[PDB]
């Protein structure tokens, strides 16, 4: 694959540091280091490839660049020269911060409302008020709902008080918030991943760690057990969903997993069978005894894997 | 494999063409440095 | 604390790590000690872990990573005391 | 045979130290010493062979190398030059450690979970927590199951506490773990090999050493006796497996080994005969007396050898 980002990357690794420095100063740290690694280790070089890269650069120069004067590269310096020639007020610099602020406001709208809230909860309530006013109404309502009641009411009250609509101080406020997400994204919290990791573990060790974390913190252990939970009760799992998964899942696999599963689980899973399938499954459960628990757990894990596959499809909310 | 040797000679000619293309890229970096910076910004935006 | 060397050794929490730091030009070598709980807490803070479920190691010699973290904290203490 | 590793080895032993030094500095110690031995003792030289080697090198140069600038060989130096030109922070070196760390994490996933656990049990429990989080979920579950209950619960609790997601300290932690498996692989533990060696010994000396190790440590002696055990009880050996082996094994050999074997062994082996075969075998056992114990032991050893052959096939779990 060669995306528009990747085409520019190939251009850079082909041309050299003379334009790479300008690209870096107009670029971001991770892509700078990616091109540095590309320079350190390169195996995408070919006699035709390099010429095609030059042709693609010429296309960018005649289209994306349109053979124009430096775009905000040397122009910003002449803009600063005009600013210096005019009153001693760096409005252009304030506009630069506003540009990042407006882009950050759009990013804030894109990114998760609760993460935005907890990144702004520590900040000033007036900061929260003005940023919520300047944000999209839908994103603002999402963050409002994700706020606690008292903080939310204070934010709306200070929104009502907010009339100063200030002017360059607002831009640097957003810049500080962006810098508090500018740091490496991380997001390795994996609130689901503990649960996911324990599910990936063996079932007996899963139960042992569940008991251990119940001793550690009933709250955290209960959250982990909830993350273990996958189609255990019909009302939360949704019958239509039990209907859709289990026709995709092999009937024999469901049977083997059910005869090792609890009778409530058997009943709630068979309630979404075609009646012939439910009767056949129950009759075979009566016929054959509990097969090896290893095979029963294998069928249960296959059921969970198909649940995860349909979660990947995203047509309905699993449990 | 005389044809393969001819293809290798063509590849060497292509390599000389690639060096000329690299020189043309160097010339684009050299003349109109402003335009080179503008194209840098344009490629970054397209990225 | 001013005590005899045997009293200091008796009061010393075994197991622990003892370090020899000479003090030129004075004859003899200085001594600095650190607790296993302290090194555990410092190294998990280096890992960023909360450490609210700690483990206590007794008799077991420090691993290579533990001794290396001991090395950096030892040299930091040496520099601080030197200045 | 001439594998891709072997093709490069032939290339190196053909070209010389000028590129061999770079290959060594980009390579590993065992292959460095292998090429040193190849240089010391070489008998793969031919007028056509050397020219073909040069052609293969030219192919690698035009394809694998694609006539590109030094890949992370001289590039890393220019990367360090840029790093020196930029802020005084060796992020590139940290990324280098991260590269080994990520490769080591993948290796950790590949290699044995219990060996990984015992290599990480001595390390910090927070180290175990963060490495388990960063590893694959399946490998994490395997190591979790292979942990003891208390250590496993502590690891999951510290996984829950793990939110620092740190940043270059994590890389060197994996580097230390890799260095604790970087040492010669060894793995000459042969938990099975003692048992295997005693089985390779004579049966009377086998029993004598079994008694001796029972005196030494009933636990270790019992483990050795278990390693001796090979299809002695039907339930663990599995009837389907007794069915499959003994139709492959010669019926007369089974008969000779059985008439020197215990009646429970005879019954459990004949329970997987075709009824005609079982009746014929029992009738011949009644007819002929116990043949020489040497021949009986030879037939038993042939039975064990066929068991080992099917274990090599790996279609089912022997005992």
């Amino acid at each position: 694959n060669l995306s528009g980002t990747d085409k520019s990357v190939i251009l850079l690794m082909t041309i050299g540091e003379d334009r790479a420095a300008e690209v870096f100063k107009h670029l971001s740290t991770r892509e700078v280091q990616a091109l540095s690694t590309a320079m350190a280790n390169v195996r995408q070089i070919s006699n035709k490839q390099l010429t095609d890269v030059l042709s693609e650069f010429e296309q960018e120069a005649e289209q994306f660049a349109a053979l124009n004067i430096n775009a905000n590269e040397y122009l910003r310096s002449v803009l600063v020269k005009a600013l210096g020639e005019e009153r001693a007020s760096s409005l252009l610099e304030d506009i630069l911060e506003t540009r990042d602020t407006t882009s950050g406001i759009e990013t804030l709208n894109f990114m998760e409302p609760q993460s935005a809230a907890d990144l702004i909860r520590d900040e000033h309530p007036q900061i929260i008020a003005t940023i919520l006013v300047h944000l999209k109404r839908s994103q603002a309502a999402d963050i409002l709902a994700l706020f606690d009641e008292r903080l939310r009411h204070d934010v709306m009250l200070r929104i009502a008080t907010f009339g100063g609509v200030q002017l360059a101080e607002l831009t640097e406020v957003l810049n500080g918030l962006l810098d508090g997400q500018n740091l490496k994204r991380s997001k390795m919290g994996g609130v689901r991943t503990a649960a996911e990791i324990i599910n990936l573990m063996k079932t007996q060790q899963e139960e042992a760690v569940i008991t251990a974390v119940r001793e550690f913190d009933g709250e955290l252990a209960q959250k982990i057990i909830d993350e273990m939970f996958l189609f255990e009760n019909l009302v939360d799992v949704d019958d239509r969903s039990i209907q859709r998964l289990l026709q995709e899942v092999d009937s024999e696999s469901l049977l083997i997993a059910l005869k090792g599963a609890e009778p409530p689980l058997r009943e709630k899973f068979l309630r979404n069978m075609s009646q012939r399938a439910a009767d056949i499954l129950r009759d075979d459960l009566a016929n054959r005894g509990p097969v090896r628990l290893s095979q029963v757990e294998n069928e249960q894990k296959a059921i969970l894997l198909i649940v995860r596959r349909l979660a990947e499809t995203g047509e309905m909310v699993i449990g | 494999k005389d044809e393969q040797l001819q293809q290798r000679r063509a590849n060497q000619r292509l390599g000389a063409e690639v060096m000329s293309q690299r020189i043309r890229e160097m010339s684009d970096n050299d003349p109109r440095v402003v335009a080179l910076v503008i194209r840098q910004w344009m490629s970054n935006d397209h990225e | 604390r001013i005590q005899p060397y045997h009293e200091f050794a008796r009061n010393l929490p075994v197991p622990t790590n003892l370090n020899l730091i000479h003090l030129k030009p004075l004859r003899g070598t200085g001594l600095v000690v650190f607790s296993p709980s302290l090194v555990f807490i410092a190294v998990d803070n280096l890992f960023g872990g909360d450490g609210r479920f700690p483990t206590k190691v007794e008799g077991r010699e420090f691993t290579h990573t533990e001794q290396r973290v001991i090395n950096r904290m030892l040299k930091l203490a040496l520099e601080g005391y030197s200045d």
